């Protein structure tokens, strides 16, 4: 089972506040410390703060601007980080990590992509990508899914509920008028399609919408 | 003794932006560094004690960080009141030593000077002297030139100028130009002119007065 | 109250006075010596405690003559006071063992 | 109340000696140390020495030339610094500070501007600065006071006993034949003058003379 469970994303207006979560499972001792690490797109890891849930004391990085408040709830084994007065500089991926009081972060969470914007949440649109009627196919065949018009990030696209990962490319999104757009590639052998079904699973946690889309040939 | 280097000596920051001051110690002093603020013609004021501890009365935008040899004084969203010199001081080893100091200056928008000309008063003429004072107040940038014309002819003799540091109330600069003459020389002329050429105008800002 | 318990309590109070006086006199002796770190009272008190207990971490140490003479007094006062406590415990155990033997 | 009280200025002849003061008020403990800091015009802070009034021991900066002697008087709660054989290099602003024996200087004094010169003390002359008869005034109006012919420094000029500080500029003095000269600007709204009085308070501590001067319009 996953040890630290974080939400997918949180859309915050400029100046508004948000409270992130990090549900802990597995072995829990009185010597546990929950840490929070901030990582902006195109930057390294940045230590935010720590908290010991068995006592409630929280420490914070004194080099950076203090915009966080760390709480803990022993009844539900969940730590919380409350971010206040957010600007674009606060838009990053926020991980939580568990330290057994011996220095290193043995387990990390998936991280919550926090996007500070003035826009609005838009679920994505998924479109099949099949080769045209005139297309010579080799021993393999490439299919795709087009995820366009979503905000904010991220989107997690899988192929056949994750059972298909080899030969899968997912290109980074491009921002176009407060909307993101990406595509995902998959390369199955030519004999396996369309006999064996090929679907893409586009999950957009910011809108709580996960959508499938089968790739059937054109005519 | 412990050496405290503060580099650079001058930091230029636009309004509303974070600014960090650096203080490096010649040897490790843990967290025994203390920060002070000194405005123009003012006494030093304690801002941060023991590297990162707050002081009562100091605004929340002031903070500190670091331990060992490198220490930082940070100001979140700089304001005009923050224009001053900033010193660090160590208390780990005797004797206590200070840093050389770092000045903070703000890059505000360009502002045209407000020029004012003042004739000599009655209380000064009775002492045999006279002074025409010109105030070049609240301009930005700091570069400015004053020109004195007596009866249309340029005057450069006996003109003392005086610039102020960056004003801590509005981040601007101010200048005073004073031409001093005797009562006889002041009475042998009529027109006195103060001309201020500044970046904010291709034409000089002119202020004059006649004895009529 | 028996003597050995009264003497222990007296030694504890005396030790606190030595710690406080030792912290004040160390700063007074160490300031003026370049490189000295025993120059502020809060850590001087911490240094005095770890001296009377003879722990001696090494984070603080006197360099002047009178700062080290203060240290010597703190050392002796700490060793003696805790030794008197041990001596009082021995008397308690021996006195209890006499009653346990009927004598 | 002010905690450390120092004189305004002291004029010393080259080679002569002077004794500065620093009256202490507020909470006073046996762990108090009084420090002295020297600051020449256009230089940083320079530690001079310290003294513990509850014992009388004084320490001095061994890097610089020793020209000071620190005494204390517990009956009047006043520390004294005696400077001997002064040259132009000793002309500076001398602050006193109180340290609670924990490292930092929690409170500073106003400082005594010490000027070592061969000249003589001259009180200043204050002159009004009102706009001429032909002068177009906007929504505001600027007035001034001319402080000329004084020695030595400094002069503390206030407007309306200090009640007017916004819109006040005081230019640095210029030295002209062993005499200083400066001006002070004040900008009040045009409607407030001359209905509401506007005066400048020029205090010259070196001569123990504080002079007021009202700014009335010309004719
Ligand atoms: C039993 C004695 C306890 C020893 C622990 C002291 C740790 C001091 C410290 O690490 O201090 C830590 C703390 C700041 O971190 O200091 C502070 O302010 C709080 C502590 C204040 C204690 C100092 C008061 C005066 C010291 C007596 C010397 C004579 C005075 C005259
Ligand atoms: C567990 C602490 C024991 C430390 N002692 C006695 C305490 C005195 C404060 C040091 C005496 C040294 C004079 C005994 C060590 C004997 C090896
Ligand atoms: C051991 C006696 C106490 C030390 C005497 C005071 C410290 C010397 C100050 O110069």
């Amino acid at each position: 089972q996953v040890q630290l469970q974080q939400p997918g994303a949180e859309l915050v207006k400029p100046g508004a506040s948000v409270k992130l979560s990090c549900k802990a499972s597995g072995y829990t001792f009185t010597s546990d410390w929950i840490h929070w690490v901030k990582q902006r797109p195109g930057h390294g890891l940045e230590w935010i703060g720590e908290i010991i849930p068995s006592y409630g004391r929280a420490n914070y990085n004194e080099k950076i601007q203090k915009k966080a408040t760390l709480t803990a709830d022993k009844s539900s084994s969940t730590a919380f980080m409350q971010l206040s007065s957010l600007t674009s500089e606060d838009s990053a991926v926020y991980y939580c990590a568990r330290e057994r009081g011996d220095g290193y972060f043995a387990v990390w969470g998936a991280g919550t992509t926090v996007t500070v914007s003035s826009a609005k949440t838009t679920p994505p649109s998924v479109y099949p990508l099949a080769p045209g009627s005139a297309a010579q196919t080799n021993s393999m065949v490439t299919l795709g899914c087009l995820v366009k018009g979503y905000f904010p990030e991220p989107v997690t696209v899988t192929w056949n509920s994750g059972s298909l990962s080899s030969g899968v490319h997912t290109f980074p999104a491009v921002l176009q008028s407060d909307l993101y757009t990406l595509s995902s590639s998959v390369t199955v052998p030519s004999s396996s399609w369309p006999s064996e079904t090929v679907t893409c699973n586009v999950a957009h946690p910011a809108s709580s919408t996960k959508v499938d889309k089968k790739i059937v040939p054109r005519d | 003794d412990i050496l405290l280097t503060q580099s650079p000596a001058i930091l230029s920051v636009s309004p509303g932006e974070r600014v960090s001051f650096s203080c490096r110690a010649s040897q490790s002093i843990g967290t025994d560094i203390h920060w002070y603020q000194q405005r123009t013609n003012g006494s030093p004021r304690l801002l941060i004690k023991y590297a990162s501890e707050s002081i009562s009365g100091i605004p929340s935008r002031f903070s500190g960080s670091g331990s060992g040899t490198d220490f930082t004084l940070s100001i979140n969203s700089v304001e005009s009141e923050d224009i001053a010199n900033y010193y660090c001081q160590q208390s780990n080893r005797w004797p206590f030593t200070f840093g050389s100091g770092t000045k903070l200056e703000i890059k505000r928008a360009d502002a045209a000077p407000t020029v004012s000309i003042f004739p000599p008063s009655s209380e000064q003429l009775t002492s045999g002297g006279a002074s025409v004072v010109c105030f070049l107040n609240n301009f930005y940038p700091k570069d400015i030139n004053v020109k004195w014309k007596i009866d249309g002819s340029e005057r450069q003799n006996g003109v003392l100028n005086s610039w102020t540091d960056q004003d801590s109330k509005d981040s601007t600069y101010s200048m005073s130009s004073t031409l001093t003459l005797t009562k006889d020389e002041y009475e042998r002329h009529n027109s006195y002119t103060c001309e201020a050429t500044h970046k904010t105008s291709t034409s000089p800002i002119v202020k004059s007065f006649n004895r009529n | 109250s028996a003597l050995h318990w009264r003497a222990a309590g007296a030694a504890t109070v005396l030790l606190v006075i030595v710690l406080l006086a030792g912290s004040y006199l160390a700063v007074l002796a160490e300031r003026g010596a370049p490189g000295a770190q025993l120059i502020t009272y809060p850590r001087a008190l911490w240094w005095s405690v770890e001296t009377a207990t003879t722990v001696g971490y090494g984070d603080l140490a006197p360099v002047t003559l009178w700062g080290r003479l203060v240290a010597v007094v703190v050392m002796v006062a700490g060793i003696t006071s805790f030794g008197l406590v041990t001596a009082a415990l021995a008397t308690w155990f021996v006195g209890r063992e006499q009653e346990r033997r009927g004598h």
